[PDB]
């Protein structure tokens, strides 16, 4: 579950922190919020390798472009470079991204699908929990949201995904990008799914395990004298 | 002088010396005559031997059933250009079921020669060609220079002492143009023309080479006892 | 320096005219054609008496019906012979017959002016 | 002495082919001037039609590169048009790839980098042209960036190019020493063009008819050139004060 | 549901605002009317990715055309669309209507189906929703209509297309192309449903 | 067409000299003075903004360039050659390192990559050497602060302090007397300004001098908060005002 | 010195001497002219009759590009043919992508950029032709003249070759005496006269006149050769004016 | 999918006499149950007293006959107008056919 | 899925 | 065309010498002297930095001695930049061999490859040769301790003791005099420094003007250690041998 | 497997 919500003076993106291998939860605290540029962040869904690889590649080329032009990077640049790359690979790079940021042009919120289609909105959601999240956004979104209201709406939309989607879970990560301010990255903004104490300590008595052999491993280089 | 090292260099008077040197190779070449009426077009070529044991270098090449040329200069260059004409004639037949126009054959030779005069590393062609043919607009005679200049003529001659034959044709213009439906008399006029370019040597049976193309006459070459009739 | 494909003011290719000088320095080769056959003879010209003369190969078979004698920089001939043999065999593969002596010669001579930069 | 024929260093550490390319720059015998207003950038250039057989409408050294960027060239027209077509191509490609209009200074840098390559690679000759790029950039505002055959470029408060550049340069220098500001403090572009023409007249000591000048104007979101009649209106205003 | 209609003063482009993945509406406020030049616009139907990629290239080609040869004709814009759609027919799912206003040629509409064929028409309809309004549009279209008449014709037409087609819905967007300039119109459900 | 210059334009002369590299170094000698000084807690690089015209906006021309957040570069010689080298240097830092290891290259390895690009222009077909000497200052976790010189040949050397271009010979003598291993960054800036004043003829102020440091991390220049390990760039270009402040205590 | 041995080398002047030498080849060629009339353009050329053996009206020099553009040139005839071949490719590719036939100014720059490209490298020779070309597009009649350097401008009248000074003087009179403009049929007559007058510089050998025209009214904006009665009428007018 | 082959039917018959040979074929061209032509010649004079017919897919048959006719022309050019013997023609046609071994000519050839 | 009036 | 400006870097002189190779060797003769001495129990590499400054950071400096792998090192004489191109090529070949055969590359195989690259630049490509001479110090389990040299020609030869760069004639005479076959590393260290001390064009030989390295089986048991000497360690061995 | 919100 990834959402983006436009507010008065900026844009806010949120995401859950679960990655899956089939029906198994591989990472209970994944990081789906990526820094393309200091003030351009995007949330990714789909193939985990593809979303990291595609944001890092465009993030690198955006940095070189920014140095070349002596200008702070624009969201439309990151957006254009991402969609032309994804279109080239005809959806085989399974990157579904919500691209947000503030630049000299203002605040922007975009979504980009794996086949290279982009769209513009005040509120977007992508991933398996998009329908759960979009249900909350369609119920509670209004024009002229404050910063505090937009964070609340964004995190509530992620929670909708966490509870009601088996693909989404664990914590809520938020990133607020306000015009004329430093982007604040709120890692684990909410912790609604903290595991309870176990009934028993499964710490074993020492010597429980049967050992065939023991040896020192040499990690040091070839020594002197 | 300083401007003849390669074909990519103009002289201070706007001359291309490598092209002019290529033009010189033609003048050293043996004489060949071309002339036509309205019905037929004739090539007459004086073939050159190395010595008495040697054969007489072939001068006339067939390009299609309706077209062919005579050469003066580097024979290998005539082979490259005649092979190109054969292909272009062939492409026209296969793709468009169309016999290639003699005028368009000229335009294609011109453009092939030109590319070798404007690019570094290459060299101009060292041969001059007389192309005869019969197409949908009747008999044609063309003169090719490796500068790229191609000219349509009633008659002409290229090679050593060619000026003698060219003057004769310039006098006979009104006579030989009217020789319609008489191939033998048109060849006679061609043999009498090339005769004006001879010195010491005369036309023998293995010396003379004649080719003709016309209304109901495919491009055919005559050598040996087939030209004894015209000596 | 100057182009390899350059014409002289007399309308001759410098490099071709110079190669003809290299051939004049070569060992003698003679051919005589008759109605009973064609004879080919060469001077071997060993540089020393320790050189095993029978190893000097200046007469070479191209096909069963075509022989070849050479004079000049004889090392240059190896690739010309190779091409001639390939041409003779290739034509027999494509047409189930012996290749005409003139056609084989023409094939070898098509390599001659394939030089430049 | 082949170190004078291609772009390799001389013993003095010089590139003579670059120096000689700078000399080709003045072959046309035309002088250009560029100044900045509050909201606009103005570029004026001398127009000379020596032949009566010429169609004077086709005789131009000012180019519309993009909707926002204009370019005036000092040098022969073949090299000018070579540079124009390339800048047009580069501006279009930039917009497609990065999703916003190429800035004036970024195009200047790109054309300067291309120029640098001709000074380092032997098989390519330098172009015998100085390129003056003008726009009202959405970030930097009124902008003048100039490129030369060395591959050098810089921003300008104002600039001048051609045989009599030093006379125009000092005239502009003296004005900005008085006003103590980096632009022409004027609302309308019409009056900024009048300033440009007036200070060229004072610097060159020559009067101009409508057919003797060529004017380009950059405003927010478009660059355009003035017609003979648009210049005539400008010349009338100057004479009437 | 997309359509372009030529009237007396110029041309009007109309479209719905719905983007679908299967039966889920991915975007309910899509802008399917896109600018390739100041007074040359297109209507996008088929693949969202393909139509966006095509439209982006055509905008590039016409920007470069303008730099060199000045304002391109609507015919020229249609030709560039066709070239991309025909030569890449195997890999593209794009149905595009090209609409533009010249001063010489006035309002012109070109439709480019899947094949990459070009058809110059007085008016054109395309998309899944178009099938339900073939009868209606043919009976109701007249040449040289007024602006108000043409807006009504498009509003009523797409209103029916949206009503019967699950794949069409949301707001009715329109773009008016005349000598006067470029006007954007929007019509909300409460308005066009009660027609 | 085609680039038919497939052969070297830099060859050995009978004396064993590579002419084009010597001539490139001669071009660097004609160039404006630049210097670098290494302190215990930072590095400073400085040069004169030799404005071609007073109408020219000298701020738009950057002689001191950021290569990575922790690495800066200054030059003496041909400016265009420097600009394209900075573009290639920034790119190679990404393609040959950051896109592989997920971190910026250490100073010595980026220098090594720039050096390689300049060596190739010394041997490759149909090209002349680059007519610049670079001074590259940088910090990395395991090597700490470092300063390198790179010459047209592609040769590079590490320096405690040095100078290149017009008045290098005099400047290097001045630095030898003032430099110790106990210099703080502020002391190195003071010495850098003193050294640079000797080679400058005309105006000597924040507007005519370009100076940058590799020092402490600048979290105020990062552009975002929330990741403790990202503390911001060590490269900072001094403002016009910041230079003028230190010229009063001169 | 040596600055004139290699193409694309700047002399200490800032000149490309190889391009200036190409101009000498052009100056050596036969006279060719172009006249811009009310609704089109007229092209004429001098064809030297070297020998009686030359077939009259057969060795055509003027070349069509697309269906609406006429091209004539003085200098190395093969170099001209090569440039027209490129022009035909450029005109074909333009029409293929943009549908509309290539505008004349657009076509002018296509030749311009191509000729200029042959001054950028020592591996190629500059073009040994000045090319007079033009026709009718959507914006009306256009006449252009293109030099070996890649330099081209629009013209009211254009001339090149051995008789250019004579021609230019006669063109300058027409521009002055007809400010309101010249008709297509008048321009054909005048073209004939100017070639006959410019033949005084090639007076040794007799010549053959060749004229072509593109007019919105007279040819429907297509390039056609002047033939039969209209050609004889122009020759008669020209012959009357020299006597 | 697109099928690059078709069947145009027809039948060809070659009989060799002592001092003569005949090559015969019906003049009917068909597609499915439709008659395309009642007179489309299928047997051709190729020069040098050689008659050829490629029967099956008409498009492949027409292409092969063309290539062989072209092959005869270039034999004359490259071999001083030597007459092409039937055995030499047969070997040449094998090389034409085998050229398209992995995209065959769907024809039955008799000369 | 793939977005598609 | 372009032929006019071609130096023709890969032609023979009338005497059958390669101009560019000969001129490259002339270049190398001006470079700082590098010495290699092979003993029974290890190898020494000593090399002189060219006229240094008091403001050169020596402890982070490397111009002479480079590591190719854990078993092989090189001393450089010539263009440092040219050497680094070849060194990185050699480092890759060593790792290619290890990846393929799962064994460290034998010293000669690495030397032959680098030498074959240099040869190529003299026979084709029309580029200038590499202005570099290497001394290779290496150990493998076939030939044990090995010294080689390669020069711009691409020719390579094996040595018990060798010098490259400046004053090789003088250096080779001094080595040929004092070298014995039964010699040990400690003795070879002393010889290398004494040789440089006498051949140097400098007034005196100090720690700040030297790079020093040993390859010893002086590694705990059956293995080989490479020691690139630190500035303070070079200063200590200069006092020990009694040169300062 | 791969890791896949
Ligand atoms: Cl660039
Ligand atoms: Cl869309
Ligand atoms: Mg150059
Ligand atoms: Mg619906």
């Amino acid at each position: 579950t990834i959402v983006g919500v436009k507010f008065n003076n900026g844009v806010v993106i949120a995401a859950d922190t679960r990655s899956t291998q089939g029906p198994i939860v591989a990472d209970k605290n994944c990081a789906k919020l990526h820094r393309i540029s200091p003030k351009i962040w995007c949330a990714g869904a789909g193939t985990a390798a593809d979303t990291e690889a595609v944001t890092q590649l465009i993030g690198s080329n955006i940095e070189l472009h920014s140095l070349y032009t002596s200008r702070e990077p624009r969201v439309v640049s990151a957006l254009q470079m991402l969609k032309q790359h994804l279109f080239k690979y005809q959806g085989h790079i399974g990157a579904y991204l919500i691209v947000a940021g503030v630049d000299p042009t203002g605040s922007h919120l975009f979504s980009i699908h794996a086949h290279g289609s982009t769209d513009v909105g005040y509120y977007l959601s992508l991933g398996s929990g998009s329908l759960a999240a979009m249900a909350v956004l369609e119920s509670h979104w209004k024009q002229d949201l404050t910063k505090e209201e937009a964070i609340k709406l964004a995190s509530d939309a992620i929670q909708a995904g966490i509870w009601n989607d088996l693909g989404s879970g664990s914590n809520v990560d938020v990133c607020v990008m306000e015009i004329g301010k430093d982007a604040e990255y709120l890692r684990n903004y909410l912790t609604p799914n903290v595991r309870e104490e176990k009934q028993k300590s499964y710490k074993f008595p020492r010597g429980t395990t049967a050992v065939l052999k023991e040896s020192i491993v040499n990690i040091c280089d070839i020594q002197e004298e | 002088n300083n401007y003849d090292g390669d074909t990519v260099t103009f002289s201070p008077t706007g001359r291309l010396f490598q092209v002019e040197y290529a033009l010189e190779a033609i003048k050293q070449g043996s004489v060949t005559v071309g002339l036509r009426s309205n019905t037929h077009a004739v090539l007459v070529a004086l073939k050159r031997n190395a010595d008495e044991l040697s054969s007489y270098q072939k001068k006339i090449i067939k390009c299609d059933e309706h077209m062919g040329l005579s050469l003066a200069g580097l024979a290998p260059d005539a082979r490259v250009l005649s092979n190109y004409l054969r292909q272009q004639c062939n492409y026209s037949s296969l793709v468009f079921n169309r016999k290639l126009a003699v005028e368009r054959a000229g335009h294609l030779l011109c453009d092939k020669a030109q590319k070798n005069t404007q690019s570094y590393g290459g060299r101009p062609y060292g041969v001059g060609l007389l192309i005869i043919g019969y197409d949908k607009s009747g008999a044609h005679l063309l003169e090719f220079q490796p500068s790229g200049n191609v000219t349509e003529l009633y008659g002409t001659a290229i090679g050593a002492r060619s000026q003698g034959a060219k003057t004769y044709l310039e006098r006979t213009l009104d006579t030989f143009i009217k020789i319609d439906g008489n191939p033998d008399e048109l060849i006679k006029a061609g043999v009498e023309a090339i005769s004006q370019s001879l010195r010491d040597e005369s036309l023998t049976v293995d010396n003379l080479s004649i080719a003709i193309v016309g209304k109901d006459t495919p491009f055919t070459i005559y050598d040996g006892e087939a030209v004894a009739k015209y000596i | 320096d100057r182009g390899v494909s350059t014409f002289s003011p007399e309308g001759r290719l410098f490099q071709v005219e110079y190669s003809l000088e290299a051939i004049k320095l070569g060992s003698t080769a003679i051919g005589i054609a008759t109605k009973e056959g064609v004879v080919l003879g060469v001077e071997k010209r060993a540089t020393s008496p320790l050189l095993e003369s029978d190893s000097i190969e200046k007469i070479v078979e191209i096909d069963r019906h075509i022989g070849c004698a050479m004079s000049g920089l004889t090392a240059d001939a190896r690739s010309m012979i190779e091409h001639a043999r390939t041409a003779a065999v290739t034509h027999n593969l494509y047409y189930d017959e012996d290749i005409n002596v003139e056609s084989l010669t023409q094939s070898v001579c098509d390599l001659a002016l394939r030089f430049g930069e | 002495g082949y170190d004078r024929h291609i772009t390799i260093f001389s013993p003095e550490g010089r590139l003579y082919q670059v120096e000689y390319a700078f000399k080709a720059t003045n072959q046309t015998n035309i002088n250009s001037l560029a100044v900045r207003g509050k909201d606009c950038t103005v570029v004026i250039s001398q127009k000379k039609v020596p032949d009566k057989l010429l169609d004077p409408t086709t005789v131009s050294y000012i180019f519309c590169i993009s909707r926002t960027i204009g370019m005036v060239v000092n040098g022969p027209i073949p090299d000018a048009r070579n540079a124009a077509l390339r800048a047009k191509a580069e501006a279009a490609e930039f917009r497609y790839k990065y999703g916003y209009d190429m800035p004036c200074d970024v195009l200047a840098k790109r054309m300067a980098n291309l120029s640098q390559i001709y000074t380092q690679r032997a098989y390519m000759r330098p172009l015998g042209v100085i390129l003056t790029f003008v726009s009202v950039d959405e970030e930097l505002g009124p902008s003048i960036y100039k490129t030369d055959p060395a591959g050098y470029y810089v921003g300008y408060k104002a600039t001048a190019t051609g045989p009599k550049q030093q006379e125009i340069t000092t005239n502009l220098e003296n004005h900005f020493k008085k006003s103590k500001i980096d632009h022409i403090n004027e609302e309308s572009w019409e009056k900024v063009v009048e300033f440009a023409i007036t200070h060229m007249i004072d610097a060159l000591g020559t009067e101009f008819s409508k057919n003797d000048l060529e004017v380009g104007v950059a405003t927010k979101d478009k660059f355009f050139t003035l017609s003979a009649e648009n210049i005539e209106e400008r010349l009338v205003a100057i004479a009437e004060q | 549901s997309i359509m372009a209609v030529t009237f007396k003063d110029g041309v009007i482009l109309g479209a719905d605002s719905r983007t679908t993945t299967g039966a889920y509406i991915a975007n309910r406020v899509t802008d399917k009317l896109t600018r390739v030049h100041d007074k040359i616009w297109c209507c996008r139907s088929g693949s969202a990715a393909d139509t966006q990629a095509i439209a982006d290239i055509v905008q590039y080609h016409l920007e470069l055309y303008t730099s060199q040869y000045g304002t391109p004709s609507t015919e020229t814009a249609a030709s560039v669309f066709k070239e991309l759609c025909y030569e890449n027919k195997d890999n593209l799912t794009a149905g595009i209507i090209v609409a533009g206003y010249d001063d010489k040629n006035k309002g012109e509409v070109y439709t480019i189906p899947l094949g990459g064929s070009v058809h110059k028409l007085p008016y054109a309809i395309a998309g899944s929703g178009s099938t339900f309004i073939y009868g209606y549009c043919d009976k109701n279209f007249r040449e040289n209509m007024s602006k108000e008449e043409t807006v009504d014709f498009i509003k009523h037409s797409l209103s029916q297309a949206i009503k019967w087609d699950g794949s069409s819905g949301g707001v009715i967007r329109m773009v008016v192309l005349t000598a006067a300039g470029v006007e954007r119109l929007i019509f909300y459900p409460d308005e066009y449903e009660q027609l | 067409m085609t680039d038919r210059y497939s052969f070297s334009l830099t060859t050995f002369s009978p004396s064993g000299k590579l002419g084009q590299i010597d001539y490139a170094l001669t071009a660097v000698k004609q160039g404006v003075t630049s210097l670098g000084i290494k302190a215990t807690n930072g590095v400073v690089i400085a040069t004169e903004k030799k404005s071609s015209s007073p109408l020219a906006m000298s701020e738009t021309l950057s002689k001191v360039s950021l290569l990575t957040p922790d690495i800066g570069a200054v030059y003496s010689g041909m400016g265009p050659d420097y600009r394209v080298l900075v573009d290639k240097s920034r790119k190679v830092a990404h393609t040959s390192y950051k896109r592989i290891y997920g971190e910026y290259p250490p100073t010595k390895l980026l220098v090594s990559e720039v050096a390689k690009i300049m060596q190739e222009a010394t041997q490759s077909g149909g090209v002349r050497p680059f007519g610049v000497s670079l001074l590259i200052a940088g910090h990395d976790e395991f090597n700490g602060f470092s300063l390198y010189q790179v010459d047209p040949s592609g040769s590079y050397f590490p320096w405690k302090a040095t100078a290149i271009g017009k008045g290098s010979v005099a400047a290097k003598t001045f630095l030898e007397k003032r430099w110790n291993d106990e210099l703080e960054l502020e002391d190195a800036i003071h010495i850098a300004l003193l050294t640079l004043k000797e080679s400058v003829e005309g105006e000597f102020n924040g507007d005519t001098i370009e100076l940058a440091i590799i020092g402490d991390e600048n979290p105020d220049l990062l552009g975002y908060t929330g990741i403790p390990t990202d503390k911001g760039p060590r490269f900072r270009k001094l403002t016009s005002q910041e230079i003028n402040d230190r010229l009063e205590a001169l | 010195t040596g600055y004139d041995l290699s193409n694309s080398v700047f002399s200490p002047d800032g000149r490309n001497f190889q391009v200036e030498y190409a101009v000498k080849a052009v100056e050596n060629g036969t006279t060719s002219i172009g006249i811009k009339c009310n609704d089109g353009v007229v092209f004429a050329v001098e064809k030297l009759i070297t020998s009686k053996l030359l077939v009259p009206q057969k060795n055509v020099k003027i070349q069509v590009v697309d269906r609406h553009i006429g091209c004539v040139y003085s200098g190395l005839i093969p170099d001209g043919r090569h440039l027209v071949n490129r022009g035909r490719e450029e005109a074909a590719s333009f029409k293929k992508l943009y549908k509309t036939p290539i505008p004349i100014p657009a076509f002018a720059d296509r030749l311009g950029q191509y000729v200029q490209a042959h001054t950028l490298y020592n591996s190629v020779r500059p073009f040994g032709v000045s090319t007079i070309f033009g026709g009718v597009d959507k914006n009306g009649a256009h006449l252009y003249m293109l030099e070996p350097s890649g330099s081209y401008w629009g013209y009211k009248g254009a001339a090149t070759g051995k008789g250019r000074q004579s021609a230019k003087a006669e063109l300058e009179k027409l521009v002055d005496h007809h400010p309101e403009g010249l008709s297509a049929r008048e321009a054909v007559k005048q073209a004939a006269k100017i070639i006959y007058l410019a033949h005084e510089d090639n007076k040794e050998k007799d010549f053959e006149l060749e004229i072509s025209w593109c007019s919105l009214s007279e040819t429907n904006g297509l390039h056609k050769f002047v033939k039969g009665d209209l050609l004889q009428e122009a020759i008669d007018f020209a012959q009357k004016e020299i006597n | 999918q697109f099928n690059p082959y078709g069947d145009n039917g027809g039948t060809i018959l070659g009989i060799a006499g002592e001092d003569f040979a005949v090559l015969a074929g019906d003049t009917r061209n068909i597609t499915d149950y439709s008659i395309n032509s009642r007179y489309e010649p299928k047997v051709f004079d190729c020069g040098d007293n050689i008659v050829m017919s490629a029967n099956g897919f008409a498009a492949d048959g027409d292409a092969l006959v063309k290539r062989f006719k072209n092959s005869v022309k270039w034999y004359h050019f490259d071999h001083n107008d030597k007459k092409l013997s039937i055995n030499s023609a047969a070997r040449n046609i094998q090389h034409l056919l085998y050229g398209k071994r992995f995209f065959p000519y769907y024809v039955h050839t008799i000369i | 899925x793939f977005l598609f009036x | 065309g372009s032929r006019r400006y071609d130096s023709r870097t890969t032609i023979f002189s009338p005497e059958g010498r390669l101009y560019q190779v000969e001129y490259a060797l002339e270049s190398i003769s001006h470079a700082g002297t590098a010495i290699g001495i092979m003993a029974s129990d290890g190898i020494v590499l000593a090399a002189e930095r060219k006229v240094t400054s008091t403001l050169l950071e020596q402890d982070t400096s490397t111009e002479k001695l480079y590591k190719l792998n854990d078993k092989i090192a090189v001393a450089v004489a010539g263009l440092t930049a040219d050497a680094e191109i070849l060194i990185n090529t050699a480092r890759i070949h060593a790792q290619n061999y290890l990846k393929t055969y799962n064994e460290d590359i034998p010293v000669e195989i690495l030397v032959r490859r680098l030498s074959d690259i240099k040869q190529g630049y003299t026979q084709h490509g029309g580029l200038r040769p590499f202005g570099v001479s290497f001394i290779y110090a290496g150990y493998d389990d076939r030939y044990g301790y090995q010294l080689y040299t390669s020069n711009p020609s691409g020719n390579y030869t094996g040595w018990k003791a060798i010098s490259v760069g400046a004053n090789t004639s003088a250096a080779q005479t001094l080595l040929q005099m004092d070298y014995k076959d039964d010699m040990k590393v400690d003795d070879a260290i002393e010889l290398a420094l004494k040789t440089l001390s006498k051949t140097t064009d400098s007034s005196a030989l100090t720690y700040d003007r030297l790079e020093f390295a040993t390859i010893r089986k002086g590694a705990n048991d059956g293995e080989v250690y490479q020691k690139i000497f630190k500035p303070q360690e070079i200063k200590d061995i200069l006092v020990k041998t009694g040169i300062t």
